[PDB]
C-alpha cells in the first residue's frame, strides 16, 4: 500500500535553519520525481522546488531561490529539503508530492483541492 | 582508361546508390510511407531506370564500335529512355505543385493517407510518358551507314529516317518545348512563390522568441535557398543536352560524323543531363534532418 | 449474394459516403483548446471574440475559415486525464494574468506542466498575456514591485532587439518583456523543437485579437505540412 | 408510421395512370419501398422494388418495362407511373416499406392500398386454401417451396403475412423470429424447402388470409393464401 | 464542520470495510484454476479452429 | 476529537493490512508453476474497420458477437457488423468529446458519455426507424469515464466527480450514488452476475460496490500509480486493473489482495485498456507503446503481442461468445483479431 511519511518541523526562530525529512514506501521511489509545496493559513498550495529522479535537474521558486536546498537519496527512499534561512513569510505546512507517473516529466500535484500522492504535511512556525 | 569515364562511373554509382537507398527506406520505414512521398519514390524509380539505361547508351558511343547485337535494342533503349525522362520531369513538376499547395495554401489540405489518388496520378504520368515516347519508338527504322574515313558499313541508331529531316526536326522541337520549356517555367514559378511565402513566414513568425523560433526561420530560409538551388540545377543541367540534340536534329548531318573539340561538349552535356537525377535524393537529404537520420539508418 | 445482404452492403456504402462527406467538414475546421486558471481573464477574451456543462464550444469564422475553441472550466481541479483528449489539436490557447504577481507563479507552473506533457509534446501553445493595462497601472503606481516575487527581475535588462510600442512607459515594457522571456525560457526547457510557443500581449479592448490566433494556427499548419512533406 | 396510396380510378385499356403514396411517421429515406398487387379474390403478387437513394430498382417480369417506380426524399413521397395498362393489370396495389440490416424486419408495415380498375422464379405452394377451425384450437399451416431458401449464411428468407377482412396484410414472421407487436402465440419453423406456421391458441381476431413469401431472390413469389373460418 | 464530517465518514468507511469476511488465497486460486480448466474448452484463442466457422 | 479519529483510522488500516498479510500463505505464481505453459498465442488481423474519422476511444460488444459499437472523438457512433463489415447505424452525437460507450444486454439501447457530463441513451429499435435520444440524463459534476448497462431500465455510469451513480432510464433520476473515491473515476466493469461492480479511479486504489446496497464491500490499494482500466474476471470473483506503471495486477474479491503482478522491464508505457478471455487464461492489456500484449493469468508470462496498430491502443474487447477480439487505437482504425 502506497503511504508517505514526514518528519521534522515545529517552531523555529527567524533566520534559523531546519531540514524537512520525508519518506515513502510501496513504490519505486527512484523512478518517481519529487516536488515540494507549502500551504499557509488562508493561502493555497504553492510550489517551492522539485528534484528529478537522478537529481541532475533541480529548480526553485523565485520566492525561495537560494535559501532552500532540495536533495534526495534513493539508497534509502528519503527526500530532504534543507532550509538555510527562514523568514516570517514562509511559515506554512510543507507537503511532499510525487509525480503521477514514473517515466514522465510533467507534474500536476499542484491541485489545491485534493491529490492522492501527497504527504500529510508538517507545520513550520517561524516567528520571534 | 579515360578519367572522364571514371568520373561518369562515379556519378552513376553515387546516383543509383542514393536512389536505391531512398526507395529502400521508403519500403522498410513504415512511417515514411505517406501521401506526399509517393511522388518521391516515383521520381526515385524514374531516376533509377534512367541511370540504368544511360549507362550503356553511353557505352555504345564511348569505348565501343557500335550497338551490341540487335536493331530492336534501338527502339527499346529509345522509348524506354525518352520515357524515364518524361517521368522524371513530370514527377518533379508534380512535387513542385504539391509543395506549392502545401506551403502557399496550408489551410486547404486534402485527406491524408489517400494513397489511391497519388498512385493514380503517378500511373497517369507514366502512361503519358510512354505515350509521348511511342512515336520515338515506332519511327526507329534503324539504318546502316558507311563512315567516309573508316569505310566500313555499320548500323547506327537513329530516331527518324534520314529522308524525313523535317519530321525529326519537328519531333525534337516538340520534345524540347514539352520537356524543358513548360516544365521549367511551371516549376520555377511554383518554387518562386513557395520561396516568397517562406520568406514572408520568417517575418510572420515571432522573431523575438529566444533561440526558439529563430531556428525555424533559419530552416525555412535554408529550404527556400535549397529550392532555388534545385531550380538552378534543373535549368542549367537540362539546357546543354537539349541544345546538343536540337543542334544535331537541325544539322541533319548523315553518313558523316564530326571530330573536333566539340567532343568534350557532348560528354559534358551528357554528364549534366543525368546528374539532375542524382541530385533529387541528396536534395531531400539536405532538406529534412529526420530524412538524413533514417537514410543513414537504412544505409 | 442474398437480397438482404446486398441491401445491407448498399446501406453500408451510403453510411461510408456520409462519413467521407463529414470528413471534409471535420478536417476543414480547426479545433482549439482554451486553458487558464480561474484568475485569468479567459472569459473576457472569449466574450470579446464575437466575429454544469463540462465543455464549452465556441465556433467563430475568421478569414473564411472556421475555428472551434473548446474551454473546460466546469470540472475538478485535476486535469492530467481529460487533457489527453485534446491531442492532435491545432493549437492550445493559454491565458495568464500578468498583473497579479501572486498567482503569476502558479500560472508559470501550470504552463510548464502543460508544456512538458508527454501527449502534448507536439501541440503548439498560444500564450496570451491578458490584463496588460492592469499590469501597466500596477507597475506605474509602484506599490507592487516584481522584485518582491522574482529576484531575477532586478538583474534583468530590457532586450536590445525589443520593439517598444509608441507611448509605452519604460517600466511597463521592461516588465512585459521580462515575463515574455521567462515564459519563453520555461517553454524551451527540455523542448525538442517539435512545437513552438506564440506569446502575445492582449488587452481587454483590443479588437485585433482573433488575427493573432489565425496567424498562429496558419503557421502551425504550415509547419505541420512541412514536416509531413519531409521538407524540414 | 403511415402510408396512404392514391391515384386510383377507372382507366381504359392502353391508358396511363401515375400512382402515388405519401410516407410519414418514419425516415422514408432509410426505408426501401415495395409495391404488391392483389387481384380480386386472389393472392398477392410483387410488382416492383426501389432501394434507398434510387440506386437499385427492379420490376416484375409481368410488368417489367411498362411500370416505372420513383421516389423523392425531399418530399418523402413515392410514385409509380404505369403505361399501356393491360386488362389483367386491374387489381389493388399496396405500398410496403423495407429496411435491410442485421436484425431488421423488412415488410413490417403495409399501407392502406389503392384500387385500379382497368376496363426461373421460385414458386410457393401451400397445403390448402381454406382451413375451418373453431376458436381456442391450435392451428398449423404448412408451406413448401421449389427451391431451398436456406442461404449459405444460415438465414431462412421466409415471410408470413396476415390479411384480415377489410385490413391490409400484417407481418407475422420475417425469418422463427417474431415481428414487433405480434403476439407470441404465432410461431414458425421448418426446413429450407418445407415451412410451417403454427398458432398456439387462435383468437377471434385471427381470422383472415395467411400469405407466404420468399426473399432469397428479388422476384418475390407469393403463395395462394390460406383462409381460416371461425 | 466539513473537516470532521469527512473525517468521521472515512472512519466509518474503514470500520465497515474492516468487518468483512476473508478466506485463504489457496482456495481462491484453486477455484480460479478450476474455472479456467472447465472453460478452457471454449476459449476464443487457446485452441485453433477452421476458417469455416470464423 | 480529530486526533482520536485519526488514531482510530490508523489502527483500522494497520489491522486490515495485518489481516490481509496473514492470508498470504502462498502466491498464485507458486501454485501456477506445475501447469503446462500456454505457448506462443500468435494472432492475425481478420477485419479492418476503416470507417471512423478520428481517434477511436471506446468500444463494446453487444449480446451478439456479430454486433460491435465503437465511439470516436469526432462525435460518431458506428455500429459495425464484425462478419460482413457492413455499417449498421451511424449516430451523429451532440458532444464531440465522447470517451465511453456501452451496448445494452438486450441490444436495443446504447449509451455514451464524455466531457459534456451528459449521458444520452440511443434506442436502436425505434418504431420510427431513425435513432432518437431516448433519455439525456445528466447531473454529474465531471466528465463521464465509463458506462455499463445492468438492464434495459437501469444503467450505471462513472464520472470525474469521484462518485459513481446508478440511473433509472424510465424515471430519469439518480437511483443511488456511490461515494468514497478520492480521485476521478477512470473505469467501471460489471460482474457476470450483475450483483456487484468494480471501478478504478485516479488514486492508486480500487473498490467493489454492490448494486442493491449503496456501499463498498472491499477496497484494494496495491497500485503504485494512477489506475486507468479495470475489468472483471469471467467468473466474477476477481478483477484486473491497469495503471500508469506498465504492470497489471489481479485482485481477488474473496481473499482481498493481489494474486499476481504481471510486469516487465522493457514495458514502461502505461496501461490504457484491459480485458479477459472467456476462459480467463489469456489476459489482454493495451499499452501506450502502440501495441497490445497478452498475459497468461496463471503462468504470468507474455503469451503474445498485437502490434498491428501504429498509435496508442485506446480500447479493446473480447466477444461474449469467445470467437474474436477487437482493438481500437487513436489511428482511427479498429482491427479484429482471431
Ligand atoms: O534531347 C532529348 C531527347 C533525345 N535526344 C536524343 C535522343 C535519342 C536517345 C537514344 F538514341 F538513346 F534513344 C538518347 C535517348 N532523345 C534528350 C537528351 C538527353 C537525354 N539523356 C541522355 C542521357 C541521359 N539523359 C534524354 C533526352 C531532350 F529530352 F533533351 F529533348
Amino acid at each position: 500500500q502506497v503511504q508517505l511519511q514526514e518528519s521534522g518541523g515545529g517552531l523555529v526562530q527567524p533566520g534559523g535553519s531546519l531540514r524537512l525529512s520525508c519518506a515513502a514506501s510501496g513504490f519505486t521511489f527512484s523512478n518517481y520525481k519529487m516536488n515540494w509545496v507549502r500551504q499557509a493559513p488562508g493561502k493555497g498550495l504553492e510550489w517551492v522546488s522539485d528534484i528529478s529522479q537522478s537529481g541532475a535537474s533541480i529548480s526553485y521558486t523565485g520566492s525561495v531561490k537560494g535559501r532552500f536546498t532540495i536533495s534526495r537519496d534513493n539508497a534509502k527512499n528519503t527526500l530532504y529539503l534543507q532550509m538555510n534561512s527562514l523568514k516570517p513569510e514562509d511559515t506554512a505546512v510543507y507537503y511532499c508530492a510525487r509525480c503521477p507517473a514514473p517515466f514522465t516529466r510533467d507534474c500536476f500535484d499542484v491541485t489545491s483541492t485534493t491529490y492522492a500522492y501527497r504527504g500529510q504535511g508538517t507545520q513550520v512556525t517561524v516567528s520571534s | 582508361l579515360c578519367a572522364i569515364y571514371i568520373t561518369y562511373a562515379v556519378i552513376i554509382s553515387v546516383g543509383i546508390l542514393g536512389n536505391a537507398i531512398l526507395i529502400k527506406v521508403f519500403f522498410k520505414t513504415k512511417s515514411m510511407q505517406t501521401v506526399p512521398n509517393i511522388f518521391i519514390t516515383s521520381l526515385a524509380f524514374g531516376d533509377l531506370l534512367l541511370l540504368l539505361t544511360c549507362v550503356p547508351v553511353d557505352a555504345t558511343h564511348y569505348l565501343a564500335e557500335g550497338w551490341l547485337f540487335g536493331r530492336i535494342g534501338c527502339k527499346v533503349l529509345s522509348f524506354i529512355r525518352l520515357t524515364s525522362v518524361g517521368v522524371s520531369v513530370f514527377t518533379l513538376t508534380i512535387l513542385s505543385a504539391d509543395r506549392y499547395k502545401a506551403v502557399v495554401k496550408p489551410l486547404e489540405r486534402q485527406p491524408s493517407n489517400a494513397i489511391l489518388k497519388t498512385c493514380v496520378k503517378a500511373g497517369c504520368v507514366w502512361i503519358v510518358s510512354m505515350i509521348f515516347a511511342l512515336p520515338e519508338a515506332i519511327f526507329s527504322n534503324v539504318y546502316t551507314f558507311r563512315d567516309p574515313n573508316k569505310n566500313m558499313t555499320f548500323e547506327s541508331c537513329t530516331s527518324y529516317p534520314v529522308s524525313k529531316k523535317l519530321l525529326q526536326e519537328i519531333h525534337s522541337l516538340l520534345c524540347f518545348l514539352v520537356f524543358y520549356i513548360i516544365p521549367l517555367s511551371i516549376i520555377s514559378v511554383y518554387y518562386s512563390l513557395i520561396a516568397r511565402t517562406l520568406y514572408k513566414s520568417t517575418l510572420n513568425i515571432p522573431t523575438e522568441e529566444q533561440s526558439h523560433a529563430r531556428k525555424q526561420i533559419e530552416s525555412r530560409k535554408r529550404i527556400a535557398r535549397t529550392v532555388l538551388v534545385l531550380v538552378a540545377l534543373f535549368a542549367l543541367c537540362w539546357l546543354p543536352n537539349h541544345l546538343l540534340y536540337l543542334y544535331h536534329s537541325f544539322t541533319s548531318q548523315t553518313y558523316v560524323d564530326p571530330s573536333a573539340m566539340h567532343f568534350i561538349f557532348t560528354i559534358f552535356s551528357r554528364v549534366l543531363a543525368f546528374s539532375n537525377s542524382c541530385v533529387n535524393p541528396f536534395a531531400l537529404y539536405w532538406l529534412s534532418k529526420s530524412f538524413q537520420k533514417h537514410f543513414k539508418a537504412q544505409l | 449474394l442474398s437480397a438482404e445482404d446486398k441491401a445491407a452492403v448498399e446501406r453500408s456504402k451510403m453510411i461510408e459516403k456520409q462519413l467521407q462527406k463529414d470528413k471534409q467538414v471535420y478536417r476543414r475546421t480547426l479545433r482549439l483548446l482554451l486553458l487558464g486558471a480561474d484568475n485569468s481573464g479567459k472569459s473576457t477574451i472569449v466574450k470579446q471574440m464575437r466575429i454544469t456543462s463540462g465543455i464549452f464550444e465556441t465556433k467563430f469564422q475568421v478569414d473564411k475559415v472556421n475555428f472551434h475553441m473548446f474551454d473546460v472550466g466546469a470540472q475538478r481541479d485535476e486535469r492530467r486525464k481529460w487533457i489527453q483528449c485534446f491531442n492532435d489539436v491545432t493549437a492550445i490557447i493559454f491565458v495568464v494574468d500578468s498583473s497579479d504577481y501572486n498567482r503569476l507563479q502558479e500560472a508559470l507552473n501550470d504552463f510548464k506542466s502543460i508544456w512538458n506533457n508527454r501527449w502534448l509534446r507536439t501541440i503548439s501553445v498560444i500564450l496570451f498575456l491578458n490584463k496588460q493595462d492592469l499590469l501597466a497601472e500596477k507597475v506605474l503606481a509602484g506599490k507592487s514591485k516584481i522584485e518582491d516575487y522574482f529576484p531575477e527581475f532586478a538583474r534583468y535588462t530590457t532586450p536590445e532587439d525589443a520593439t517598444p510600442e509608441p507611448g509605452e512607459d519604460p517600466r511597463v515594457t521592461r516588465a512585459k518583456y521580462f515575463i515574455r522571456k521567462e515564459f519563453v525560457d520555461i517553454s524551451t526547457a527540455s523542448g525538442d523543437g517539435r512545437h513552438i510557443c506564440y506569446p502575445h500581449f492582449t488587452c481587454s479592448v483590443d479588437t485585433e485579437n482573433a488575427r493573432r490566433i489565425f496567424n498562429d494556427c496558419k503557421d502551425i499548419i504550415l509547419q505541420m505540412n512541412l514536416r509531413e512533406y519531409n521538407l524540414v | 408510421v403511415q402510408l396512404v396510396e392514391s391515384g386510383g380510378g377507372l382507366v381504359q385499356p392502353g391508358g396511363s395512370r401515375k400512382l402515388s403514396c405519401s410516407a410519414s411517421g418514419f425516415a422514408f429515406s432509410s426505408f426501401g419501398m415495395h409495391w404488391v398487387r392483389q387481384a380480386p379474390e386472389k393472392g398477392l403478387e410483387w410488382v416492383a422494388y426501389i432501394s434507398s437513394g434510387s440506386g437499385t430498382i427492379y420490376y416484375a417480369d409481368t410488368v417489367k418495362g411498362r411500370f416505372t417506380i420513383s421516389r423523392d426524399d425531399p418530399k418523402n413521397t413515392l410514385f409509380l407511373q404505369m403505361t399501356s395498362l393491360r386488362s389483367e393489370d386491374t387489381a389493388m396495389y399496396y405500398c410496403v416499406r423495407s429496411i435491410y440490416y442485421y436484425g431488421s424486419s423488412p415488410f413490417d408495415f403495409w399501407g392502406q392500398g389503392t384500387t385500379l380498375t382497368v376496363s426461373a422464379d421460385i414458386v410457393m405452394t401451400q397445403a390448402t386454401s381454406s382451413v375451418p377451425v373453431t376458436p381456442g384450437e391450435s392451428v398449423s399451416i404448412s408451406c413448401r417451396s421449389s427451391k431451398s431458401l436456406l442461404h449459405s449464411n444460415g438465414n431462412t428468407y421466409l415471410y408470413w403475412f396476415l390479411q384480415r377482412p377489410g385490413q391490409s396484410p400484417q407481418l407475422l414472421i420475417y425469418r422463427s423470429n417474431l415481428a414487433s407487436g405480434v403476439p407470441d402465440r404465432f410461431s414458425g419453423s421448418g426446413s429450407g424447402t418445407a415451412f410451417t406456421l403454427t398458432i398456439s391458441r387462435l383468437e377471434a381476431e385471427d381470422v383472415g388470409v395467411y400469405y407466404c413469401m420468399q426473399h432469397l431472390e428479388y422476384p418475390l413469389t407469393f403463395g395462394a393464401g390460406t383462409k381460416l373460418e371461425l | 464542520t466539513a473537516s470532521i464530517a469527512q473525517a468521521r465518514k472515512l472512519v466509518e468507511q474503514l470500520k465497515m470495510e474492516a468487518n468483512i469476511d476473508r478466506i485463504k488465497v489457496s482456495k481462491a486460486a484453486a477455484d480460479l484454476m478450476a474455472y479456467c480448466e472447465a472453460h478452457a474448452k471454449e476459449d476464443p484463442l487457446l485452441t485453433p479452429v477452421p476458417a469455416s466457422e470464423n | 476529537e480529530l486526533d482520536q479519529l485519526r488514531q482510530e483510522a490508523e489502527q483500522l488500516k494497520n489491522q486490515i493490512r495485518d489481516a490481509r498479510k496473514a492470508c498470504a500463505d502462498a502466491t498464485l505464481s507458486q501454485i501456477t508453476n506445475n501447469i503446462d505453459p500456454v505457448g506462443r498465442i500468435q494472432m492475425r488481423t481478420r477485419r479492418t474497420l476503416r470507417g471512423h474519422l478520428a481517434k477511436i476511444y471506446a468500444m463494446h460488444w453487444g449480446t451478439d458477437s456479430r454486433l460491435l459499437v465503437s465511439a470516436s472523438q469526432d462525435g460518431k457512433l458506428i455500429i459495425w457488423d464484425s462478419y460482413t463489415t457492413n455499417k449498421v447505424h451511424a449516430i451523429p452525437l451532440r458532444s464531440s468529446w465522447v470517451m465511453t460507450c456501452a451496448y445494452a444486454p438486450s441490444g436495443n439501447y446504447v449509451a455514451c458519455g464524455g466531457l459534456d457530463n451528459i449521458c444520452s441513451i440511443y434506442n436502436l429499435k425505434t418504431r420510427e426507424g431513425n435513432v432518437r435520444v431516448s433519455r439525456e440524463l445528466a447531473g454529474h459534476t465531471g466528465y463521464l469515464s465509463c458506462c455499463r448497462f445492468l438492464d434495459d431500465n437501469q444503467i450505471v455510469t462513472s464520472s470525474g466527480d469521484t462518485t459513481c451513480a446508478l440511473w433509472d432510464i424510465e424515471t430519469g433520476q439518480q437511483t443511488t450514488t456511490f461515494t468514497g473515491h478520492t480521485g476521478d473515476v477512470m473505469s467501471l466493469s460489471l460482474a457476470p452476475d450483475t450483483r456487484l461492480f468494480v471501478s478504478g479511479a485516479c488514486d492508486a486504489s480500487a473498490k467493489l460496490w454492490d448494486v442493491r446496497e449503496g456501499m463498498c464491500r472491499q477496497t484494494f490499494t496495491g497500485h503504485e500509480s494512477d489506475i486507468n482500466a479495470i475489468c472483471f474476471f469471467p467468473n466474477g470473483n476477481a478483477f484486473a486493473t491497469g495503471s500508469d506503471d506498465a504492470t497489471c495486477r489481479l485482485f481477488d474479491l474473496r481473499a482481498d489482495q493481489e494474486l499476481m503482478t504481471y510486469s516487465h522491464d522493457n514495458i514502461i508505457c502505461g496501461i490504457t485498456s484491459v480485458s479477459f478471455s472467456k476462459s480467463g487464461r489469456l489476459l489482454l492489456a493495451g499499452y501506450d507503446d502502440f501495441n497490445c500484449n497478452v498475459w497468461d493469468a496463471l503462468k504470468a508470462d507474455r503469451a503474445g503481442v498485437l502490434a498491428g496498430h501504429d498509435n496508442r491502443v485506446s480500447c479493446l474487447g473480447v466477444t461474449d461468445d469467445g470467437m474474436a477480439v477487437a482493438t481500437g487505437s487513436w489511428d482511427s482504425f479498429l482491427k479484429i483479431w482471431n
